[PDB]
């Protein structure tokens, strides 16, 4: 009766959907075709003679990663109508993905998430995932939240969306679809779990010491942070914090909603022979300025909230000494208003990782969030990007050849300003 | 879908088109008959996007050629893969219209633009959707390829959402066969930078040195010598024709490097390009290919990029690799040269990929780049137009079936006032 749907969006949502619904797939036991040789019904659906169908809808107006899926392993369980693939893609054009040729394909992709919706019995919310860079995966979002707003307004649709690091911006306007649809995120969705590209490089190149990643090996590790948010709802647990308890503790203003994401025990096979890793251990790989995904500096920002979702063979007892222990630091600290910020999930199942992965068969499991101001660091770098060339104005003719007014471009800079600012109010 | 239609404007875009298609269909794994007969089940997905399926499990291009003279159309059907055409695209002329512009543009091109608007109007319509009308034609030089401006200025009317690619053939004083190269070249630019949107300024000056010093090769004859040309835009394809863990079509090129429409001329590059000897001491890296095309001599514009920075690039790598590689080399490069590059564009660079290099090699790659250095390459050709139009040299072929003497100053006004453009840059 615990229910909650997947929307893969762009060529990010596409490329991690591939390696997401590799996880879900083998922590249930059932084959890649759908068959199952309860927990899987928040994803699943059980029809037919033992064929499971994830609960999935994939829209790339690139058709080629969706005919990867269609044609890969994966071609049977996926129902082919929510496999959207679409004719010619935006081209990371936020204004073109946006109406231009997005409403092309918004009148399909409505009916199978209203099919699933209906078919549905009581959903905690969505989970979206997509990338601000892709353009057709992020102006397509602008259009398909609202939708799926009104449709759903008192659903809760959170969202993975990937960010581009300061450095590694592997586009060139993505400086401006990132913005432009952060103007979108706060009005309809209630948590953008952020989370970039480049720092888990740095995440994977030093603690599972992989010389070169691909996004294979990056997108595996973003399947475990999700799956292991969705376990309480998913699978048993001593303190079961399903999808609208943990957003409803750690989000304390209607609009701050945007912390990074978190997720130990990352590190290799060989390496995980070494350490026990103890709950003190491996809370405490998730405050560092490393672990986390984002590449921001929380030392210099303060925890407002945190909620850590345990998995594998824990007990409460270890971890009520954990979020005592951190309070003593002064490195780490809390804003004045937020006395404990420390939610704690538990679930008895291990992670069951991804074979073929560079991650390690741990038995236990850490996630972790934080709705932090060191996030506002984050785009006072792309906010810099943005407002220096719109300024020039360069790379606009296209938005405007699309349809776009200038307009929107001064709108959406001015509330991420409005929004970085309230960063500083709430801080003190 | 995102299809693609090729046409061949001059005697220079044949024996590109002949090797354009002796990659493509090669990378496809295609004989000379039409029948694929490859192993990989992949690469026909999206065979469709160049090809037309015909009956027999054979598929054939939409490989339109027009040269207003039959002696190098004879040259294509005979040679190999000379049978994997549609010979309704064979288009023929009386005369090659005399090296003028004049002929082709006006009069004697105009009296064939309906035989072949008529056939890709046909053979854009017969397909489900496309992205682009790209070409091979030489800016300067024959005046088959200048007339094909003609052929560019009037699908804008008829097309113009979609984007022309062209991939012009420069002239260069170094090697200047035609003598009326600042002519035709100079004038024929008045239209591409109102009608196109995407321009890669190849040039022989610099395809000869690319063909002497990186391959070390006693003579470059032409059918070695375009080997690299169809793989430098077979790699900007690919990424449609094959799965990119980083995607990319002709538009995002357009988009994402096109900071202002008339800035929309390019430098290509392609590595890995060695000798036979000089292969094995190579790394085979994303170093060793990023060097390999950032470097001035894996050039085929002619022209110094250490002079003026690259305002936008882009490096569609291939073969299966790591994107960190990928990554921080184009991170890395876009620092240290802080001056090759601009400031108030961060992380000029692009990327994209694919899972499927070409034949032989195990990796490849693909360079692209807009940047102020091609003003060198206008003030070359306007520096010397002038001296041939300042006492009127020829313009009685440009005056008779051709243009008023205010046709001229209007071109190398708005093509001096376009250099002036990139001059803002640096
Ligand atoms: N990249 C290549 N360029 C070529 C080749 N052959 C000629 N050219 C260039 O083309 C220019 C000469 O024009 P053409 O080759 O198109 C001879 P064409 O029949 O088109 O003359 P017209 O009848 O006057 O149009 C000159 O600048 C040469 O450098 C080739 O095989 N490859
Ligand atoms: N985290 C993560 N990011 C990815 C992955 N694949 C691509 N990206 C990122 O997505 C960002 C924006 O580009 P994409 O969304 O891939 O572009 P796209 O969706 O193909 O855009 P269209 O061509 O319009 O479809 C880039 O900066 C990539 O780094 C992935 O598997 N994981
Ligand atoms: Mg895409
Ligand atoms: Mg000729």
């Amino acid at each position: 009766m615990r229910e909650c749907i997947s929307i893969h969006v762009g060529q990010a949502g596409v490329q991690i959907g591939n390696a997401c619904w590799e996880l879900y797939c083998l922590e249930h036991g059932i084959q890649p075709d759908g068959q199952m040789p309860d927990s899987f019904n928040t994803f699943f659906s059980e029809t037919g003679a033992g064929k499971h169908v994830p609960r999935a809808v994939f829209v790339d107006l690139e058709p080629t990663v969706i005919d990867e899926v269609r044609t890969g392993t994966y071609r049977q369980l996926f129902h082919p109508e929510q496999l959207i693939t679409g004719k010619e893609d935006a081209a990371n054009n936020y204004a073109r993905g946006h109406y231009t040729i997005g409403k092309e394909i918004i009148d399909l992709v409505l009916d199978r998430i209203r099919k699933l919706a209906d078919q549905c019995t009581g959903l905690q919310g969505f989970l979206v995932f997509h990338s601000f860079g892709g353009g057709t995966g992020s102006g397509f979002t602008s259009l398909l939240m609202e939708r799926l707003s009104v449709d759903y307004g008192k659903k809760s649709k959170l969202e993975f969306s990937i960010y581009p690091a300061p450095q590694v911006s592997t586009a060139v306007v993505e400086p401006y679809n990132s913005i432009l649809t952060t103007h979108t995120t706060l009005e309809h969705s209630d948590c953008a779990f952020m989370v970039d590209n480049e720092a888990i490089y740095d995440i994977c190149r030093r603690n599972l010491d992989i010389e070169r990643p691909t996004y294979t090996n990056l997108n595996r590790l973003i399947s475990q942070i999700v799956s292991s948010i969705t376990a309480s709802l998913r699978f048993d647990g001593a303190l079961n914090v399903d999808l609208t308890e943990f957003q409803t503790n750690l989000v304390p203003y209607p609009r701050i909603h945007f912390p990074l994401a978190t997720y130990a025990p990352v590190i290799s096979a060989e390496k995980a022979y070494h350490e026990q890793l103890s709950v003190a251990e491996i809370t405490n790989a998730c405050f560092e300025p490393a672990n986390q995904m984002v590449k921001c500096d929380p030392r210099h920002g303060k925890y407002m909230a945190c909620c850590l979702l345990y998995r594998g063979d824990v007990v409460p007892k270890d971890v009520n000494a954990a979020i005592a222990t951190i309070k003593t630091k002064r490195s780490i600290q809390f804003v004045d208003w937020c006395p404990t910020g420390f939610k704690v999930g538990i679930n008895y199942q291990p992670p069951t990782v991804v074979p073929g992965g560079d991650l390690a068969k741990v038995q236990r499991a850490v996630c972790m969030l934080s709705n932090t101001t060191a996030i506002a660091e984050a785009w006072a770098r792309l906010d810099h990007k943005f407002d220096l060339m719109y300024a020039k104005r360069a790379f606009v003719h296209w938005y405007v050849g699309e349809g776009m007014e200038e307009g929107e471009f001064s709108e959406a800079r001015e509330d991420m300003a409005a929004l970085e600012k309230d960063y500083e109010e709430v801080g003190v | 879908m995102r299809e693609i239609v090729h046409i061949q404007a001059g005697q220079c875009g044949n024996q590109i088109g002949a090797k354009f298609w002796e990659v493509i269909s090669d990378e496809h794994g295609i004989d000379p008959t039409g029948s694929y007969h490859g192993d990989s089940d992949l690469q026909l997905e999206r065979i469709n996007v160049y090809y037309n399926e015909a009956t027999g499990n054979k598929y054939v291009p939409r490989a339109i050629l027009v040269d207003l003279e039959p002696g190098t159309m004879d040259s294509v059907r005979s040679g190999p893969f000379g049978q994997i055409f549609r010979p309704d695209n064979f288009v023929f002329g009386q005369s090659g219209a005399g090296n003028n512009w004049a002929k082709g543009h006006y009069t004697e091109g105009a009296e064939l633009v309906d035989s072949v608007l008529d056939v890709v109007r046909k053979e854009s319509e017969s397909c489900d959707c496309l992205q682009g009308f790209q070409l091979t034609h030489s800016l300067g030089g024959g005046t088959g390829s200048g007339m094909g401006t003609l052929l560019i200025s009037k699908i804008r009317e008829e097309y113009p959402d979609r984007i022309m690619n062209t991939f012009s053939v420069m002239p260069s004083p170094k090697v200047s066969d035609t003598v009326v190269e600042p002519y035709n070249a100079t004038l024929s630019v008045h239209q591409l930078v109102e009608n196109t949107d995407e321009t890669y300024c190849i040039d022989n000056e610099a395809l000869y040195d690319i063909c002497f010093r990186t391959l070390k090769l006693t003579t470059p004859t032409y059918g070695d010598l375009n080997h690299l040309v169809s793989a430098t835009m077979s790699g900007v394809t690919t990424c449609l024709r094959f799965p990119g863990q980083l995607n990319a079509d002709l538009r995002k090129l357009a988009v994402n490097m096109v900071p202002f429409p008339r800035l929309h001329f390019f430098m290509p590059g392609f590595a890995p390009l060695t000798s036979r000897g000089s292969q094995q001491y190579r790394a085979l890296t994303v170093p060793e290919l990023t060097q390999q095309m950032f470097d001035s001599k894996n050039m085929m514009a002619a022209c110094d990029p250490r002079h003026g920075r690259y305002l936008t690039v882009a490096a569609i790598f291939r073969g299966r690799m790591s994107m960190k590689e990928v990554d921080e080399q184009m991170l890395n490069v876009q620092n240290k040269n802080s001056s090759y590059f601009v400031e108030w564009i961060p992380n000029n660079v692009k990327t994209a990929v694919c899972d499927i290099p070409p034949r032989g090699l195990k990796m490849s790659a693909t360079f692209i780049g807009n940047s102020t250095a091609i003003q060198e390459l206008f003030k070359r050709i306007s520096e010397q137009f002038t001296a041939m139009f300042r006492r009127k040299a020829f313009l009685h072929w440009y005056t008779g079936e051709g243009m008023d003497e205010m046709e001229f100053t209007e071109a190398e006004s708005n093509m001096n006032d376009l250099v002036s453009e990139y001059q803002q840059y640096q």
